[PDB]
């Protein structure tokens, strides 16, 4: 019984990434934590996310922001999101066929590059993409997301948007809730913006939107 | 398990250890495998207890019912039923029994019916996990015609190796005489038979 | 679980344990293992809960039917037959481990029974998880000619045995005596060595502490008249 | 896979000083996905209450299997079926089953009408009966409420002391179970008035 | 075929304060149905002020206590003797847990001390080295029974103030050692109840600013 | 990866007021198959220490070669060989421990649950448990396969916590392992009549006994025992 | 079969499934309706394993056109999923079962109130107001979630309708070739030639 | 990935490949582009196992540029797909093999014709007119049996490859999300942006 | 196969049937299973014939080596280098082999080495599948201290019931007697011991 469930998304927009994330950790049906951390940040500049194993994400992405770092003191200059996804890639597909699990989003926004996001996975997948979104209730995200985007999105409604879609997982999906973390990636580094609890943000959401008429309040 | 029955001048004598084992655990030091069918036939059980159990309750109702309308049934007819129920549900069934058995026309008898419900006619049987270890000794020693004194020295011989090589053996040694006298139980109990 | 059953001088004692478990867990902390077939014919069971409850039941009813068909007290011997046969059939499927008990017109009797249908006799018996805890007691001090006080205790420390060293019985002792030319006495909880100490704090909530949406009154009562 | 888990959901119950209470939560699902957060698991026959967890299309045959033999009982007997003898009709309707069960985790509470003793019980899916004096608790966070009531839990507790015991034992329970919660409701059970609560909860 | 992991039962809970942390721990050894033993110590004084229980199956866990120990020594060699903070020595269990990562310690691990500011830490890990800061955290057999109860009764979990009716929430107020030590009495004698793998012995080690010291309680040996 | 074929059984243990005390079988079990009846499985380590060992005796007669080589090595260049610098039960305990989880850790168990009872140089009585997996755990009684689980409860009742290991004799002790040994004689089917038991004091040393057999035995009430029912003959 | 969608409206209940149906490797028809009229008021669609779909919806079809002949009275959708469920709970346990999902979609006109219930085919019965099988609601249930109101009229619910579609066209991997739309309301059953 | 095919005309090799990625459940993107320029004049599309694909194809592009700028020339078609196809060879007896069946379109500037080479993650290499990889050829090749001709336009290669398409649009179940087509004739390679 | 060594005054002999079985088909009847490692250290063999051929052979080796280096090896060291091809090959070797020798120090030794790979000293071992059938009859007629003719008797009865009973044991019985005076091979065939 590994943890398993997540919620976890990132998409490109007029003012950089948002990335937004659940909470939940699960083994079984049993909740193991509700303050999981599944934002992982590699260094100021570049953010991952947490899905799939636990360990795999948190300690190779972790090495990953190691090597990013010895790269610019090498070569004095910042790392692509290109050539650091890039490594990230590369290292988890000599262990194919060992068992690792992994499912990230390497975020960033450099000049050279603008907005970038990688979707990196365990079986060696590299892909670059607009928006993401990855876990157990990764469906339910995905409609809010597919509806509502727009590219000439505000950083206020993106946030917002982000927030939404994990809220609409959290609901629907078991294995995913406690609260969302929110990130937004500029081209001078990321900033957080703050921890929601589910809980809360339901009835908030319900009352302010008119949404969520099935439920009693 | 380690059973045997042996026939002699004056009759036949039926012998068993008094071990039950769920694996290692002994899970029952004193049991009688010395089951009665009838007044002058009976039978050494071994395999599963529940089903020889089954068994040798089902052959003491047929062979109550066979007295009541044909009078005292032959030690041949007690073997027959023990075999149709052995034979018919072999597929069912974990039982490897020794029946038998005194009349005053054919004497002493013994039949034994292992696993597949086939029946044999023996001067004497052993059977039994512990059986194996004293097959050897059994052969050279056995002799028709023996005494009393001389058939309980045999079977008490016998057994006491049985149980000295076999971990599913042990306990007393029981043993049950039949002759046309009557019927007499006989114990052996281990340090008696272990410094043999 | 831990049950025992202990011969004596003019009758039979049986005990067991209290605990049931449902893997880890333990489902109930003061169960009762000790059931009744007759008046003076008492079962302890192990194994699967409601099949030793379901299987005694069934004889006991049985037996109370034979009795009054053949104006006789019932025998242990009849209480055995009917539920070896019974658990024979099923193959073991019943899940049902006991120890049979009781007096009657032809003397004091004690006897196992296994699910797949063996039974088996005996002066001193346990079955059970515990079981080996308790023979282990019972190994060591059983003797010939034991007292109604002298067997009590017996089987109350091989049931403490299982209690404190097996991790699938705990909890109360129950014990059941009957003694010849008289009434069976069930002494339910007889020992109670684990109680719960008092708790550090008290967990009493303040009223109005829980969030409500809604409150009404439910009907219980039938259609009314006028 | 396992049919005890495949729906999810938790029922509790517990008693007081005259007084008994069951709760539940509101939850169907099919394994990680929601369906339904009306999903009532506590039913009653005249004053008797049972909670039923477990696979749901059994909870609702065996809903409609005991309005059906209650029925005929109290037109026979001419008059409401009590706790104790609801309890042994659960048990031997469930032990029939014996090899084909009904996947379920039923608890009974009610007061006796005639005696006013506070009853509550439990069973397991096949039969057995668990006559507990302080509470019961079933479903898929059923070591989560275990947890709770042991050390929430103290005898004697008033009907309105013994709802906020009751409930927060339930909600707390369900907050750490992935296949529980997405609403509750608790009854509070006296002698002849009974009041049905539903409780605010996160929703995730 | 030869089965290298096994099940040691017992159970483990980890509390921050807010000027100390307390780590707790059960003293019973199990295999299966028997008692190994009724105490077998489980949490351990690393040094530097640092505590340490990996619990599950108890080969694993005292081969990664004995390495984690030989880390802090090595680490005082390697650094002048520089004391191994909290954070730093989470993250160098990482590393050990990881370095196993295809035959792991089957163990979950807590560790708790004081942050480099004095205040109160926790940390958890899985068996293969993800790991998190805590306010609370119970581990092994009983888990499941305990940490409901810590989140009613130390985050405040679903109660609200009386009157507001479910508008306000209680307010999060700091627990002292005393009131601390009484919910962690609590919660193992709760568990001690209702699982089998629970009971004989509680050691509690409580670790502040002057040091680390033990505190022990009885339980139910059945 | 094996499986054991050889086996020993029991090995039982436990605490008194000034030692311990250690016992086991002299059998050597082949499946079944009683094949061995002449094999000691107490091997002492010097005057200080008792090694008590069950399971596969092919893996037992290597650690029994691996104790003489560590007496041997620890005589190396130590002048103090036979006083301060000794072999400790606690020494050669942490040795076999290690040894132990090294071999599971490499898939390649010895197939054994040891005991090793002795007296530490402070007169501390030392009784630990080792097994295949490297699962250690210490007690004031110890025991390994069926001991554990018929052993350890008459041995508890003499020794129930730390408390009661000084007010507890060396005669009590003894009395209660020999009782033990009986009990396992009855009842478990891999066991014989046959025992060796030693003592390791911390004022009269080791006492090593060999040749001890199960006597005072309780057979007579199975005459009384007749069928499995109703039969009555 | 693949999607079924269902909600339930003011004054309304709408269907949606799907046209495709493949066996293994190619698609054999693009055109399939996959629901039965029950009686004049009440719907079903469904979706399971081939063959046990058609077999079991036609069986529920011909014993409520006998209910209704018998008695010249039309059941209550709620009655109607009773006896859906009944039958399906007992089929569970039988040597083979239905491998069916339902959904019955009906107009009571006694209380004047549309009613969608959703059935699976363990016999797990209930009534909501937007209702789907299979991995139809993993997709489709976050955006019915959002927009969703009891007071919608029968238009409103085709375009929310349509949102849910066109968000399985784009993320799901299956092709299923588009949807028929049924409504069910006080006048009967009618067809959506157009979506 | 999926669907891969490929043809060769009079004067050009024409290569379409899916656009759309699925993990699992759900399609993560629907404008992926599975090919590598291998050299000016040679292009390589592929599908198989996930990673794979990707990882072997650059590494074989890595390969060839190397062998381009060391001999400041360009290897013929031919040259490369013998290299390619003893990769895949090597491969599948390794303790993990490449997972990936690959088409080569290139044109041979010595001889001034176009090329097309199917090879299969064994190492199963044949020249051919038109190929496919998968389930792709099943559907295909009756069509391109039929209308082929070797002194066929690029602009007729085209409107043959959209009857292929379209074909595979209507019976395959699986939503590919259309195909990104690139040509490979004398001036090199180029993508068809509208298709 | 049913192999022994006996202990007795002046030495040690060496018993052995020939069957040699691939299932039920015997592959060889007159198989030599008393095999040589040294002037007067021989073994019995019993298991795998490849294994047991593999593990006489690479012994042989270690002894002619030994011997060439430090002298005449004695019983116990010929032993220690079969266990210790036994034990450290365990997993991957089926063999059960009995070593028996003659010095004049030591005089007769036996060493039985079953298939864990552990050694115990014995004053006569019994070993292969026929041996079970005999363990009850060894343990009864076993004297330390026999003749020469009583020694040759006593393996003839044992292993002409071990032969007997176990239908992977047959042939002839071949012996090989080491003393102070040499090495002596003995053969009896089936007409002489089936009598017995
Ligand atoms: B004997 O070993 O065959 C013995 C005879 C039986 C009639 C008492 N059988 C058993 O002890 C069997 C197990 C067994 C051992 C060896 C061979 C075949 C079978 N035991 C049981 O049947 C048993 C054990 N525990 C409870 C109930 N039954
Ligand atoms: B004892 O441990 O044998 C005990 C005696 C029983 C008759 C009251 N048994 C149990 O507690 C059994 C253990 C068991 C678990 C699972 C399958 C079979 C047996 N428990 C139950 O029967 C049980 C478990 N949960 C609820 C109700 N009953
Ligand atoms: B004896 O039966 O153990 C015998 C001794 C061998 C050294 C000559 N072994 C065999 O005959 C074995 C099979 C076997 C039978 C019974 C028990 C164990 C093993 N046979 C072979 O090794 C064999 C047979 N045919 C060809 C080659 N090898
Ligand atoms: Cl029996
Ligand atoms: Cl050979
Ligand atoms: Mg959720
Ligand atoms: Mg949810
Ligand atoms: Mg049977
Ligand atoms: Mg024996
Ligand atoms: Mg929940
Ligand atoms: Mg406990
Ligand atoms: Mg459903």
């Amino acid at each position: 019984k590994i943890a398993h469930g997540a919620t976890t998304l990132a998409f490109r927009f007029q003012g950089g990434i948002i990335v937004a994330v659940d909470s939940r950790a699960t083994a079984g049906n049993w909740v193991a934590s509700q303050t999981v951390k599944k934002v992982i940040e590699i260094n100021p500049f570049l953010l991952g996310t947490m899905a799939g194993g636990a360990a795999d994400c948190q300690f190779w992405e972790t090495w990953l922001g190691s090597q990013c770092r010895l790269h610019e003191l090498r070569e004095k200059e910042r790392i692509s999101v290109a050539a650091a996804s890039r490594i990230l890639s590369n290292l988890v597909y000599q262990y194919k066929g060992a068992g690792l699990s992994m499912g990230t989003m390497i975020c960033g926004y450099t000049r050279k590059e603008g907005p970038t996001i990688y979707y990196v996975d365990s079986d060696g997948t590299r892909l670059k993409g607009d928006i993401f979104c990855v876990g157990s209730g990764q469906t339910f995200a995905y409609g809010v997301l597919d509806s509502n985007y727009k590219w000439d999105l505000s950083v206020e409604d993106a946030l917002y948007l982000g927030k939404r879609s994990i809220l609409a997982a959290a609901h629907r999906d078991a294995y995913s809730g406690g609260s969302v973390n929110l990130y937004h990636v500029t081209e001078d580094g990321w900033i957080y913006h703050g921890n929601h609890d589910v809980g809360e943000l339901f009835w908030k959401v319900k009352e302010e939107e008119g949404s969520f008429n099935n439920v009693i309040g | 398990t380690s059973i045997m029955a042996v026939t002699f001048k004056d009759g036949v004598i039926l012998g068993a250890d008094s071990r039950t084992t769920t694996g290692a655990y002994i899970a029952n030091r004193v049991t009688d495998k010395l089951t009665r069918v009838h007044d002058k036939i009976w039978c050494c059980r071994s395999g599963s207890a529940a089903d020889t159990q089954a068994i040798a309750d089902i052959v003491q109702y047929h062979l109550e019912l066979y007295t009541s309308q044909y009078g005292t049934p032959s030690t041949e007819t007690a073997a027959s039923v023990f075999k149709e129920l052995c034979y018919e549900n072999k597929d069912n069934l974990t039982a490897g029994i020794i029946v038998a058995g005194y009349d005053d026309k054919n004497k002493g008898e013994v039949y034994t019916i292992p696993l597949g419900g086939s029946v044999h006619k023996l001067p004497y049987a052993i059977a039994g996990s512990g059986s194996t270890f004293i097959y050897g000794y059994c052969d050279k020693n056995f002799r028709e015609n023996m005494s009393k004194e001389e058939t309980v020295d045999f079977i008490k011989h016998s057994l006491s190796q049985a149980i000295k090589w076999d971990g599913s053996s042990g306990g007393v040694i029981r043993m049950v005489v039949l002759t046309a006298a009557g019927v007499e139980r006989l114990i052996f109990y281990p340090d008696e038979y272990e410094q043999l | 679980t831990t049950i025992v059953g202990v011969k004596f001088n003019n009758g039979v004692v049986i005990a067991a344990d209290t605990r049931s478990t449902q893997g880890p867990i333990v489902a109930d902390k003061n169960c009762a293992k000790l059931h009744r077939i007759s008046p003076k014919i008492w079962c302890a069971g192990a194994g699967t809960a409601a099949d030793t409850e379901a299987v005694t039941q069934l004889i006991g009813s049985n037996i109370e039917l034979h009795s009054l068909y053949t104006s006789r007290e019932p025998r242990v011997v009849s209480a055995l037959q009917m539920l070896k046969q019974h658990l024979f059939k099923y193959q073991g499927h019943i899940g049902a481990y006991l120890i049979v008990a009781g007096v009657d017109p032809t003397g004091s009797h004690l006897f196992s029974i296994h699910a797949h249908g063996s039974t088996d006799v005996g002066y001193y018996l346990s079955l059970g998880s515990g079981s080996l805890a308790a023979m282990a007691v019972l190994e060591s001090h059983w003797k010939q000619d034991l007292t109604k006080e002298e067997a009590i205790k017996l089987a109350s420390d091989a049931i403490q045995a299982g209690i404190w060293n097996d991790l699938g019985s705990g909890s109360n002792v129950d014990v059941c005596v009957m003694e010849i030319g008289k009434d069976a006495e069930y002494l339910r909880n007889y020992l109670t060595p684990n109680v719960r100490e008092e708790k550090q704090k008290s967990y009493k909530f303040p009223r109005g502490t829980t969030a409500v949406l809604k409150e009404s009154i439910v009907n219980i009562c039938d259609i009314q008249e006028e | 896979s396992d049919p005890s888990s495949i729906n999810g959901g938790i029922v509790v119950a517990m008693t007081g000083k005259d007084c008994v209470a069951i709760a539940c939560d509101l939850r169907l699902g099919s394994q990680s996905l929601g369906v339904s957060n009306k999903f009532e698991k506590i039913f009653h026959y005249g004053h008797v209450f049972l909670g039923i967890t477990g696979l749901a299309t059994d909870v609702t045959t065996l809903n409609e299997m005991f309005r059906y033999k209650t029925n005929l009982y109290k037109l026979k007997e001419e008059r409401a079926i009590e706790p104790e003898t609801f309890t042994q009709l659960v048990s031997s309707s469930l032990y029939e089953r014996r090899f084909g069960p009904y996947f379920v985790g039923p608890v009974v509470a009610g007061i006796n009408s005639k005696s006013g003793k506070p009853f509550i019980a439990g069973f397991d899916l096949i039969g057995c009966i668990d006559e507990a004096k302080d509470f019961i608790v079933s479903g898929t966070a059923s070591d989560q409420l275990f947890g709770m009531c042991e050390s929430l839990y103290e005898p004697n507790l008033e009907p309105e002391d013994l709802f906020e015991t009751i409930s927060q034992a339930l909600l707390n329970a369900a907050d750490r179970d992935a296949l529980s919660g997405w609403g509750a409701v608790v009854y509070i059970i006296k002698k002849d008035e009974v009041v049905k609560r539903y409780l605010k909860m996160r929703q995730d | 075929q030869f089965n290298p992991y096994g099940d040691n039962g017992g159970t483990i809970l980890g509390i921050a304060g807010e000027d100390f942390a307390v780590l707790a721990g059960d003293t019973r050894n199990i295999t299966d149905y028997s008692i190994n033993s009724r105490y077998e110590p489980k949490v351990f004084d690393c040094g530097d002020n640092i505590v340490m229980s990996a619990n599950g199956f108890a080969a694993d866990g005292d081969a990664l206590v004995k390495r984690f120990k030989n880390s802090v020594k090595w680490y005082h060699f390697d650094h002048n003797d520089k004391k191994l903070s909290i954070n730093s020595a989470a993250r160098n269990i990482q590393h050990l847990l990881y370095g196993k990562r295809f035959f792991p310690y089957y163990v979950h691990t807590i560790i708790a001390g004081l942050d480099e500011d004095g205040k109160g830490a926790v940390y958890s890990f899985d068996p293969v080295g993800s790991y998190e800061r805590e306010q609370c955290r119970a581990g092994g057999a009983a888990a499941s029974l305990i940490m409901p109860f810590l989140d009613n009764q130390v985050n405040f979990k679903n109660q609200y103030e009386p009157g507001t009716n479910g508008k306000v929430k209680k307010p999060l107020k700091y627990l002292s050692v005393e009131e601390v030590i009484k919910l962690v009495r609590d919660s193992f004698t709760s568990a001690t109840e209702r699982h089998i793998q629970v009971g004989d012995g509680l050691e509690i080690l409580i670790v502040t600013k002057d040091g680390v010291r033990k505190e022990f309680y009885e339980l139910k040996r059945d | 990866t094996q499986q054991p074929i050889v086996t020993g059984t029991s090995v039982i243990s436990m605490k008194y007021d000034n030692g311990v005390i250690i016992a086991a079988d002299n059998l050597g079990s082949y499946g079944s198959l009683l094949r061995f009846n002449g094999v000691e499985r107490l091997i002492p380590v010097g005057d200080n220490t008792v090694v008590g060992i069950s399971g596969d005796i092919s893996d037992m007669q290597h650690i029994e070669r691996l104790l003489k080589d560590l007496v041997t090595e620890n005589a190396y260049d130590n002048p103090l060989a036979d006083a301060e610098e000794a072999l400790e039960p606690s020494y050669i305990f942490e040795y076999l421990a290690t040894v132990m989880y090294q071999r599971r850790s490499k898939m390649n168990p010895l197939w054994n649950a040891i005991i090793v009872a002795g007296v530490q140089s402070n007169g501390d009585q030392f009784l630990r448990y080792v097994n295949l997996l490297g699962v250690t755990y210490s007690s004031p009684t110890l025991a390994t396969g069926f001991g554990a689980h018929m052993a350890n409860p008459l041995l508890r009742k003499v020794v129930d916590r730390e408390s009661d290991i000084p007010k507890t004799t060396v005669q009590v002790a003894e009395e209660a392992i020999v009782n033990a040994m009986r009990v396992l004689y009855y009842r478990d089917a891999r066991s014989s009549r046959n025992f060796s038991l030693a003592i390791i004091d911390k004022n009269t040393g080791l006492t090593f006994k060999k040749n001890l057999q199960v006597e005072n035995m309780k057979w007579d009430f199975a005459k009384d025992i007749k069928g499995y029912g109703t039969q009555k003959i | 079969m693949d999607i079924i969608l269902g909600i339930r409206v003011q004054d309304s209940v709408i269907l949606a499934s799907s046209k495709a149906v493949t066996r293994g490797i190619s698609v054999l028809k693009d055109s399939d309706d996959k629901t039965r009229q029950l009686s004049p008021h009440t719907l079903m669609s469904f979706a399971g394993e081939a063959g046990d779909t058609v077999q079991f919806a036609e069986y529920i079809q011909a014993n409520i056109q006998l209910y209704s002949i018998r008695e010249d009275y039309e059941l209550s959708p709620q009655a109607v999923s009773s006896f859906v469920r009944q039958e399906l709970a007992k089929s569970i346990r039988s040597r083979r079962p239905y491998q069916v999902n339902v959904l019955i979609g009906g107009y009571d006109k006694k209380k004047n109130k549309p009613e969608l219930y959703q059935i699976d085919y363990l016999g797990t019965k209930v009534e909501l107001p937007y209702g789907a099988h299979g991995y139809s609601g993993f997709y489709t249930f976050s955006l019915l979630d959002h927009h969703y109101r009891p007071d919608m009229t029968t238009e409103e619910g085709l375009d929310l309708l349509k949102l849910c579609v066109q968000e399985l066209e784009k993320r799901m991997p299956m092709d299923f070739k588009g949807v028929i739309v049924k409504i069910v309301d006080k006048d009967g059953i009618r067809q959506v030639d157009d979506f």
